[PDB]
């Protein structure tokens, strides 16, 4: 299998909010829900690195950082980022990352 | 058990 | 005598917490806890205001480095123990021994290191190709000393102030005779 | 005889046993390591220096027979050969004949192989091109 | 951003092009697909992010960012964070990057 | 693999030096003799 | 390395590493242990005066070998030996490794004698970084008067204006 992060993203939480209604309506089974989330994670793992061309760089001050279960967690605050330039000021930003080694 | 390396007489 | 007292920069201390610890939970819940079990068999936790670094081991042991004074190391180890209490382990602060006290000072004159190596050859080992400093090993007290051409001295390997200090004014008379111009 | 040996026979001896091939069997317990390595060291052209001596402290300078007679040295010159390293690999499929290919590690590169004593007034020696006044300057009898 | 727009477009098209055979194996009707299309479009529009065409312890409308790290090296205070293949949701606006070097100094 | 340790130049050097210093032509005696320097004709 | 240092013929660590694939940290540990037990054996048995044989720098003994490797004339070698002898008085480079000190003195005398060898060629021959050689020459350009042999510029074989500025 692959890594599991993207439900916390907007599309992922929107997708589980969509699928829980069909769970309530009985239109999707639990195994079907698990495998549709798994294939969505595989799809967003494959298509996010090939047909996109933008860039982002983050500079700031990190408050809390952690590394357990081979994921890197950061809480950077008073940070300004650059898109591709256009600069965005963020009061507090959270970074969750996973290793490049394939899981399982 | 098999010999790992050997000399090859070039010809 | 010597007009300068050395200042400390790192103190390494050990603590036994007296209980087995699950490093997975303390890495998941404590804030600045980094657990890579296949890079090191401990979780690395460091906190800001004493600027120390703890190495929490699963057997309940402890190594606290980065402290400037012994009281600062004691306070830092107390705070790490208090973190382990606040997370939900029965980690009692049992003992606290400081192992390494490294301190630096600057004698404010350049030193002839080759002459010092030739004179006190039984204590000094000078290999400037590998390291640009002189390893002086005082037999009493057992404080290894790093002598440099800029006059910067690194005194390493003490258990309290009352070895590193008299190590420095035991090495000052044999450094005054080796001065450059 | 010495000029023939230096000019022609040395290269003939080098080229007779020039190629040194080592084949490393796969010895594969699993099929993931089904590669056989063939390492080849081949000697190329041989080079000879002018007569010279290396001293204790590593300095190498031109040696003349007057100094070599006085200092109990050996009037010899260095031999250098060209060595090209070939690395061949192939997929070790049993039954199928192995077809090796280079992994492009064809490193090549004069390497010192020894000191050949130089007979005086031969083509390699300094005294061959020396005039009578040059021989007198080198304290050699014409 | 049209880039995040078309990235989310190819996300939803790839999902509905992979799941249809799983829906045929499960045996549910085709009508379990275009309803998912319409609810997907309306939830992405109601998110209002991107346009479309259709004491030391760890304890939506939050500036977070999900990614994959290549290498994270660290010095005394500075933090090298080489990040790649991730999504951003800061200030209710979505972004995408190929590489992301992140520098933050540790107090 | 060290290229310098592969070729021992002392092999060729000592072999030629030993077979020329001592007349034993191997590893035939009297092959190489000390040159006579009593007279020019000698 | 101990045997090379004992016979006043000492090589460097990079030489022996070029022969023997030895890890540098444990090589230094092994050398320190061997020096300690050799001094202990000297104290227990017959005592030997060191008279600068176990010296860490030994930079005067590296000049002729490196000059031979660069194919330099003899007077460049003796001028480099004089320069490296006077480089000990300079405190700005007294902490540098003896290899780099010898290389920058050799390069200074190469520029002094108009020897047509670039700093890149010296760096390729002796694996001191061309940045390191250039920085050493730059930091030795201020002390031109003391380093250059006085009788050489007195006899006019070399002159101090030949060295390019920084």
């Amino acid at each position: 299998g692959y890594y599991e992060l993207y439900r916390r993203s907007t599309i992922g939480n929107s997708l589980v909010d969509a699928l829980d209604t069909l769970i309530s309506d009985g239109r999707i089974e639990a195994s079907l829900a698990m495998r549709v989330l798994e294939t969505f994670d595989k799809v967003v793992a494959e298509t996010l690195k090939d047909n996109t061309q933008s860039k982002l760089t983050v500079k700031g001050n990190l408050d809390t950082y952690g590394f357990c279960d081979d994921v890197w967690t950061f809480i950077v605050k008073n940070c300004q980022v650059t898109v591709e330039q256009s600069v965005i000021s963020v009061d507090k930003l959270r970074i969750v990352a996973c290793n490049s080694k394939k899981s399982e | 058990l098999r010999r790992k390396t050997r000399q090859l007489k070039v010809l | 005598t010597s007009g300068i007292v050395p200042t400390l920069q790192n103190i390494v201390a050990t603590v036994t917490l007296g209980c087995r610890l699950d490093l997975k939970t303390v890495a998941l819940h404590a804030r600045n806890a980094e657990y890579n079990p296949k890079r090191f068999a401990a979780v690395i936790m460091r906190i800001r205001e004493p600027k120390t670094t703890a190495l929490i081991f699963a057997s309940g042991k402890m190594v606290v480095t980065g402290a400037k004074s012994e009281d600062d190391s004691k306070l830092a180890s107390r705070k790490y123990a208090r973190i382990i209490q606040k997370i939900g382990f029965a980690a009692k602060f049992t003992d606290f021994k400081i192992q390494n006290i490294v301190g630096s000072c600057d004698v404010k004159f350049p030193i002839r290191l080759e002459g010092l190596a030739f004179s006190h050859g039984t204590f000094s080992s000078y290999e400037p190709e590998l390291f640009p400093g002189l390893i002086y090993r005082m037999v009493k007290p057992k404080i290894v000393l790093l002598i440099f051409v800029s006059g910067k001295i690194v005194l390493t390997g003490a258990k309290q102030r009352e070895e590193i200090y008299q190590a420095f004014e035991a090495i000052y008379p044999v450094l005054s005779e080796f001065r450059k111009m | 005889s010495f000029n023939q040996f230096v000019d022609y026979t040395l290269q003939d001896i080098i080229c007779e046993d020039s190629t040194l091939i080592l084949e490393q069997l796969a010895q594969h317990t699993t099929e993931s390591d089904n590669i056989s390595r063939k390492y080849e060291i081949s000697f190329g052209k041989i080079y000879v220096t002018k007569p010279m001596v290396n001293e204790s402290d590593g300095v190498t300078h031109a040696l003349y027979p007057q100094e070599a007679r006085l200092r109990n040295l050996t009037y010899s010159s260095g031999l250098f050969v060209d060595v090209k390293k070939r690395t061949y690999e192939a997929i070790d499929v049993p039954g199928r004949e192995l077809k090796y290919e280079l992994i492009a590690e064809e490193s090549e590169g004069k390497v010192f192989i020894g000191r050949l004593p130089i007979m005086l007034r031969s083509k390699n020696c300094y005294l061959s091109e020396a005039t009578e006044s040059d021989l007198y300057k080198l304290k050699e009898c014409p | 951003n049209a880039e995040a727009s078309r990235v989310y477009e190819i996300i939803v098209e790839s999902v509905v092009n992979e799941v249809r055979e799983d829906f045929e194996n499960a045996g549910i009707d085709e009508q379990t697909l275009q309803d998912l299309k319409n609810i997907w479009q309306k939830k992405l529009t109601e998110t209002k992010v991107t346009t479309f065409s259709w004491d030391y312890l760890i304890s939506p409308d939050e500036n977070l960012m999900l990614c994959l790290y290549d290498k994270v090296t660290r010095t005394k205070a500075r933090w090298k964070c080489s990040l790649k293949d991730g999504v951003v949701t800061i200030n209710r606006n979505d972004y995408t990057f190929q590489k992301a070097q992140v520098e933050a100094e540790w107090v | 693999f060290n290229m310098k340790l592969a070729i021992n130049a002392k092999t060729i050097t000592s072999g030629l030096k030993y077979a020329l210093a001592t007349g034993n032509w191997g590893e035939r005696a009297g092959v190489s003799q000390v040159l006579n320097r009593y007279t020019y004709s000698s | 390395l101990i045997g090379c240092r004992r016979a006043e013929v000492a090589r460097t660590f990079k030489e022996i590493q070029s022969l023997i694939h030895v890890k540098t940290k444990e090589f230094g540990k092994t050398l320190n242990i061997m020096k300690n037990i050799l001094r202990g054996k000297s104290e227990d048995g017959f005592l030997k005066i060191d008279t600068d044989n176990m010296s860490g720098a030994q930079n005067l003994t590296y000049i002729p070998r490196f000059c031979s490797h660069l194919g330099l004339p003899m007077q460049v070698t003796t001028s480099a030996e004089y320069t490296a002898k006077k480089c000990k008085e300079i405190k700005e480079i007294a902490g540098k490794s003896p290899i780099t000190i010898a290389v920058v003195s050799i390069y200074l005398n190469i520029l002094l004698f108009q020897i047509p060898i670039t700093a890149a060629k010296v760096g390729q021959t002796l694996q001191v970084t061309e940045g390191t050689i250039k920085s050493g020459y730059k930091i030795l350009y201020e002390h031109r008067d003391k380093l250059v042999d006085p009788q050489l510029i007195a006899n006019g074989v070399v002159s101090l204006d030949n060295l390019p500025g920084v």
